[PDB]
């Protein structure tokens, strides 16, 4: 379809039919398109819905999103950043954390956002042995919802993170796969 | 490499900002203000900047 | 009641005679009206603009025309679909886009008159196909200005709003005023037609006589020679040089394309012909 | 009537064509090509023509030259010429 | 601050200069009585 | 006379923009309107223009109509505007030239004395132009064609202005060099090998068509005087261009030969610097 | 109004105005370089400083 | 509110004089008091006009002032022939495109030349402008088909039909005298 | 996209500018540069120009908005 | 009758062309200065800001009594 946002709808169709697999035509045209299409939006949908497909297998997540996360477009390394914290879930992979430290300080706004939200669901439950980043962050939170002249649009986000790193009083998580491996459609459709 | 140079390629899109003016600082006072004497017109009076 | 991250949809001809009527008059500071549409709050579309007629007085609300605009609409009601004039249009020429005291009348004026009325400002500051310094600005009255500015509810939008962020005059001068986002409307048919027109009107693509050629590109290749063998004994001395804590010359991409496309000729020489 | 091969004419078809004798078709020739209307070569060691431009007249019949005789039928190579280094460089060519 | 160098009847179409730039031929301020404009004394012009 | 006619993007994008308005009702399949120009030389420059009411009926194709009163406002308008403008002709969609052109070209004689008819298309194809350019002429032919009238085919261009390829060639451009030798030439070939194929294989169809359908075989003097210069060259057996021998081949091979000497050249250079920014470079144990 | 300083190339020129400041500018479709030596009175419009009608 | 086009004739059949001083005067008078009574009528009511002499091509838009049609009513120079067909059609698709459609529609005709005999082209052309309510009336001046008869049935095939009907008026023997001609278009329509 | 950079970057010394003499250099990619109006702008100067040329006084043009060095 | 019209016409071009013509006067760069000299296919004009300024137009009102 000629509209961009109709081929937003499209990539978002594709991500969700193909929850939860490895299908590799679907992440050749995936990245075909994210690499092609000239609307941002869809790239940033695109790469949104490659890090959907590809949570079952987390490990590989990062490695594909490492080049998105050197872009020239400031969009394309969002939905990477946002691509790579929907991918490692909760779980920490140690690599998530250790690609989004610098991606956590992009001069444009959208991916400072990006970056802060993706930390915060990638962090969430995580503890301090068990992550020795966790504090940084954390603070990194604080400082940037105390300090005046970051973008409001910006720190926007990092009020969010916050709430997420503690939703619940630490007890709740997010897990789209069941114990049993059933994929949890209601954790799909909120992420 | 090639991401690299099409970032350099795109700051130099600070080529756009036009250049600032060249004065001689008169007298610069405290409370951040400074009276200068630009070339082409006669001497006011401006704030200074943080860095 | 509250204002938001909306969107204005220009279309290809309206911004092509926006530029045009600019270029026309930029020494007089040209203005004129457009005909826009409603759709939603949150967008508005612009389809068709007049040139309001030139008037000594300049941008003044006394430069409108009743008598013009009410024929010009009747003209168009004949003849296609018009539309109710969403705002104006103006070229400020001196640097940028910014407003004065008497457009911001003019802007309250029509803002009395409809909602939006929103504004234009154009310059003769122009790139081939890169400045567009065309821009839109609204103004914001002084009454509700405890209430918030621009409610906003949405973080993508308005920060790509923001992203071309304010210029300098337009700190200068930015209250009072609350920049509204632009984009080129939609463009398919437009779009494919100018695509065709490139090929063969704006850039050398006729396609049957794409095809000096054999006679000067001795000479070029002569140059080429000789410069790459002087810019051999950069790489010669920096080889030579040890380790000690110009080579890249390039030059060799443009002999390739040159000569390569010069020996291919051969296959309309001999063949496509006779 | 015939560009190319029999463009080139024996000194005796000139001849023929102008009821002279054969040396009077070589002393002749000169006068006979000087007319001032048609432009090209010929070819004196045999008088042959294969001359480059003329100014023809109507072309007789139902254009027998304009057919596949002469024009139309290289179309034919140059589609052949044309599809062939398509498929050749189709990697290049994206 | 302007000086007046003339002044003509029916329009006043005065021919007043600024101090050195140029000769405007300006017409009388609406609120100003005719009487005081005169010929050659200062006088104040805004600019647009 | 108007040996050239230039027509600004602005022209092209109003008509497209007028098309698509009435589009509502596709019986018209035609956008007649009035298109202003200057004369700027022998060439016309065509401008801004604008779509008049109209109608373009198939019984005779004479029922046509151009309201005076809307052409006269608007040509006020304009000038009124716009001073340098003036009206240069009128321009028409349907690309089969619906034979009322020529009825309404003389309308527009009358407005203008020497008025051009242009004839534009909402879906470009490939290749030439959207438009097409035809003017009206009377007079009386040598052959003897009976009042040797008819429109007669006017060249055509595009105009040029400022900033405005960005709003749409901002999504899409290639200016380089890389395709050039590599899709420029192809390109060449595909529409040659079209449109040259198509022309000659109409005139062979047409070679019969002129006693079934067409004027006549032996008709238009241009038509077979343009054939046979094409026939310049022999197109077969020697064909005294390729044949030459000594005058052609020898040329051609020694413009081969200089080319592919530099060819080695650069190659070999090419070798040499990619392997220094190669191992020289890559081989970096660093313990 | 101004001056053709010198011809600095046969695409642009220096030239300048009467005012005092010097540019760079380009004949507009054919100004007759041949004729325009350096020193060649033009009239150059104030939006793109173009050549146009030269007067001695 | 009403908008007419009327279809006159300008033929070497109008280059003879032969009405009064000339028949294209008769013509040109019928056609004045005509405008004065509908602008009597109703001051926005339009007038335009055509002449069908090899040829049908408007002669200007239905404005709503008499001055233009007078205006225009002279420089007539009469050497075409008559289409009558071509300007009743050019006339119905004037009042069509007319954007004051809710004007009440007429249309006159002062031809003067022989007309087409086939009637059945005539009827056919003409009833469907019924089907349709159109209402048409023909003025006839001059050397026209012999003081039309056949044509009455016609009218009733146009304007009429147990309705409104539309007087037509062929060329009176000999001289005639405007006032007697208009007479009859004031007294039916 | 870096093609396309690099002709925009190119094309950016294009339009028609302003003769000035420069001052002298700052450091690179900014100098102090005076104009045939007098002023004296603090500026910038392309990758592309070459410092040797630019260290004398001589003449260079400057872009009529952004003042650069071109 | 029709040249009362056109005589009432030019109750119509006269009236705007006189609006923007008495604009330029009052207008602060009216800069009313002395003509450098005249020209043929023109005005050459010092304006009173010390600028040479050529207009082909050589102005609105006829050139005959445009006295160098």
């Amino acid at each position: 379809d000629k509209d961009p946002i109709l081929r937003r709808s499209g990539m978002y169709t594709v991500a969700m039919a193909y929850c939860g697999s490895g299908n590799n035509k679907a992440i050749r045209r995936l990245l075909h398109v994210a690499v092609s299409d000239v609307n941002d939006d869809v790239r940033r949908a695109a790469v949104e819905s490659l890090g959907f497909i590809l949570f079952r297998t987390p490990e590989q997540c990062p490695s594909v999103v490492s080049l998105l996360s050197e872009s020239y477009n400031p969009h394309v390394r969002y939905g990477a950043a946002m691509a790579l914290g929907i991918c490692c879930a909760g779980t920490g992979n140690k690599e998530a954390i250790n690609l989004l430290e610098p991606m956590t300080n992009d001069p444009v706004n959208y991916v400072r956002q990006g970056a802060l939200i993706a930390s915060a669901l990638i962090m969430i439950q995580q503890t301090e042995i068990t992550c020795p980043k966790v504090n940084q962050f954390r603070q990194l939170y604080s400082k940037v919802i105390n300090d005046k002249h970051d973008d409001v649009m910006a720190k926007f986000g990092a009020i969010l993170a916050q709430g997420i790193l503690d939703a619940g009083g630490h007890n709740v998580t997010i897990s789209l796969q069941s114990r049993t491996g059933h994929t949890h459609m209601p954790s799909v459709v909120g992420v | 490499l090639n991401a690299k140079v099409r970032l350099l390629r795109e700051e130099l899109q600070l080529l756009q900002e036009q250049g600032s003016y060249v004065g001689e600082v008169v007298r610069a006072m405290d409370k951040k203000k400074v009276l200068v004497k630009v070339h082409p017109e006669g001497k006011f009076v401006v704030d200074v900047d943080k860095n | 009641a509250v204002d938001t991250a909306e969107q204005v949809y220009i279309s290809s001809l309206a911004l092509l005679k926006m530029l045009k009527h600019g270029r026309a008059g930029v020494p007089m500071e040209v203005m004129g009206l457009m005909l826009g549409e409603f759709v939603d709050d949150y967008t508005v579309r612009v389809i068709d603009v007049f040139a309001m007629p030139q008037s000594g007085t300049g941008v003044s609300v006394e430069a409108v025309d009743p008598v013009f605009q009410a024929k010009m609409l009747d003209m168009l009601k004949q003849t296609g679909r018009p539309e109710m004039v969403v705002g104006w249009y103006h070229s400020h020429p001196g640097f940028g886009c910014w407003l004065s005291g008497v457009d911001i009348n003019t802007q309250q004026s029509f803002e009395a008159l409809s909602e939006r009325a929103v504004a234009v400002v154009v310059d003769p500051i122009q790139s081939v196909k890169g400045k567009v310094v065309i821009d839109a600005f609204r103004l914001i009255n002084a009454n509700m200005m405890v209430l918030g500015h621009e409610p906003r509810q949405t973080t993508s939008n308005l920060g790509h709003l923001n992203k071309p962020s304010i210029q300098a005059l337009i700190h200068g001068l930015n209250r009072h005023y609350y920049s509204i986002t632009i984009n080129y409307r939609k463009n398919e048919l437009e779009q494919k037609m100018l695509l065709n027109l490139h090929k063969k009107s704006w850039m050398e693509g006729l396609t049957l006589q794409d095809y000096v050629v054999k006679e000067m590109l001795e000479l070029a290749k002569n140059y080429n020679k000789a410069v790459e063998e002087e810019d051999k004994m950069t790489p010669e001395q920096l080889a030579i040089k040890n380790v000690g804590k110009r080579h890249l010359e390039e030059h060799v991409d443009v002999l390739m394309t040159s000569n390569i496309v010069q020996c291919l000729a051969a296959m309309l020489d001999t063949v496509v012909f006779k | 009537t015939r560009p190319a091969n029999h463009r080139q004419l024996t000194f005796e078809e000139i001849a023929k064509s102008a009821k002279i004798t054969v040396n009077e078709v070589e002393l002749l020739v000169m006068k006979a090509l000087s007319v001032g209307l048609v432009k090209g070569s010929i070819d004196e060691v045999d008088k042959r023509v294969h001359m480059t431009w003329v100014q023809p007249r109507v072309l007789d019949l139902q254009q027998i030259k304009g057919m596949k005789d002469r024009l139309e039928f290289w179309c034919t190579d140059v589609k052949s010429m044309e599809m062939l280094v398509e498929h050749q460089a189709h990697d290049i060519l994206t | 601050c302007t000086k007046i160098i003339n002044a003509d009847s029916e329009d006043p179409k005065y021919i007043i200069n600024v101090k050195q730039f140029a000769k405007f031929v300006v017409d009388l301020s609406d609120q100003v009585a005719p009487t005081d404009i005169e010929e050659g004394m200062r006088v104040g012009v805004d600019r647009n | 006379a108007v040996q050239k006619v230039v027509v600004h993007p602005l022209v092209l994008l109003s008509v497209v923009d007028h098309f698509n308005r009435i589009g509502k009702v596709g019986n018209q399949k035609r956008v007649v309107g009035v298109l202003l120009g200057s004369w700027q030389k022998k060439v016309l420059d065509v401008s801004n223009s604008f779509a008049v009411p109209f109608d373009e009926d198939d019984k005779d194709d004479s029922v046509w109509f151009l309201d005076h009163d809307y052409l006269e406002n608007m040509y006020g308008m304009f000038k009124k505007v716009n001073a340098r403008e003036r009206i240069v002709g009128w321009y028409h969609t349907g690309p089969k030239l619906h034979k009322n052109d020529i009825a309404i070209n003389e309308l527009m004689k009358r407005y203008c004395p020497n008025s051009v008819l242009v004839i534009i298309d909402v879906k470009p194809k490939d290749l030439g132009l959207p438009t097409e350019a035809y003017i009206s002429v009377e007079e009386v032919h040598d052959d003897g064609t009976p009042t040797s009238k008819t429109f007669e085919h006017v060249t055509s261009e595009i105009g040029a202005e400022e900033a405005e390829e960005v709003g749409v060639e901002h999504l899409l451009r290639d200016i380089k060099d890389t395709t050039v030798g590599t899709l420029s030439q192809r390109i060449t070939n595909q529409v040659h090998g079209l449109k040259g194929l198509n022309s000659k294989l109409l005139d062979i169809r047409s070679y019969l068509e002129k006693v079934a359908t067409g004027k006549l075989p032996i008709n238009h003097q241009i038509i077979y005087q343009l054939q046979d210069v094409f026939n310049l060259l022999p197109d077969v057996s020697l064909q005294e261009f390729v044949k030459a021998f000594y005058l052609k081949t020898n040329d051609q091979m020694v413009v081969v030969y200089l080319a592919s000497l530099i060819r080695s050249v650069v190659a070999l250079h090419n070798l040499i610097n990619n392997k220094i920014a190669n191992r020289d470079a890559e081989k970096k144990e660093g313990q | 109004v101004g001056e053709v300083l010198k011809q600095l190339t046969e695409e642009k020129f220096i030239v300048k105005a009467t005012n005092g400041p010097r540019y760079v500018v380009g004949c507009r479709r054919q100004l007759d370089k041949s004729k325009l030596k350096p020193g060649t009175r033009v009239a150059l419009d104030m939006t793109t400083l173009t050549i146009m009608r030269y007067l001695p | 509110l009403e908008s007419t086009m009327v279809c006159v004739d300008n033929s070497e059949y109008m280059r003879n004089g032969d009405f009064l001083p000339t028949r294209l005067q008769a013509q040109q008078d019928a056609v004045n008091i005509v405008c004065h009574s509908k602008t009597r009528s109703n001051p926005e009511n339009n007038v335009g006009l055509i002449t069908l002499a090899n040829d049908c091509e408007v002669l200007t838009t239905l404005t709503p002032d008499t001055g233009r049609i007078l205006s225009k009513l002279h420089t007539v120079q009469p050497k075409g022939k008559i289409t009558f067909c071509t300007g009743i059609r050019v006339a119905h698709l004037a009042l069509k495109h007319r954007q004051g459609k809710n004007h009440k529609m007429r249309i006159i005709a002062f031809v003067g030349s022989p007309v087409e005999d086939n009637e059945k082209d005539l009827v056919k052309l003409a009833k469907r402008l019924k089907k349709e309510k159109v209402n048409v009336d023909i003025i006839n001046f001059g050397e026209e088909e012999v003081n039309t008869e056949k044509l009455t049935a016609f009218v009733n095939t146009l304007n009429g039909k147990d309705g409104t009907g539309s007087h037509l008026v062929t060329v009176p023997p000999g001289p005639s005298l405007a006032d007697a001609l208009i007479s009859s278009p004031i007294l039916a329509g | 996209e870096f093609l396309h950079a690099q002709e925009e970057v190119k094309r950016i010394q294009s339009i028609p500018l302003v003769i000035g003499q420069f001052l002298e250099a700052v450091d690179q990619n900014t100098a102090i540069v005076g104009s045939t109006t007098g002023s004296n702008y603090y500026v910038r100067i392309l990758s592309t120009i070459d410092r040797e040329l630019l260290k004398p006084n001589a003449s260079v043009a400057l872009h009529k908005h952004s003042n650069a060095l071109v | 009758v029709l040249r009362v019209t056109h005589e009432l016409q030019a109750m119509k071009d006269k009236i705007k062309e006189n609006s923007e013509k008495i604009k330029v006067n009052k207008t602060l760069p009216y800069l009313v200065s002395n003509v450098i000299e005249l020209l043929d296919v023109c005005a050459v004009i010092k304006t009173s800001t010390r600028q040479t300024y050529f207009l082909p137009v050589i102005g609105l009102v006829d050139a005959e009594k445009l006295k160098p």
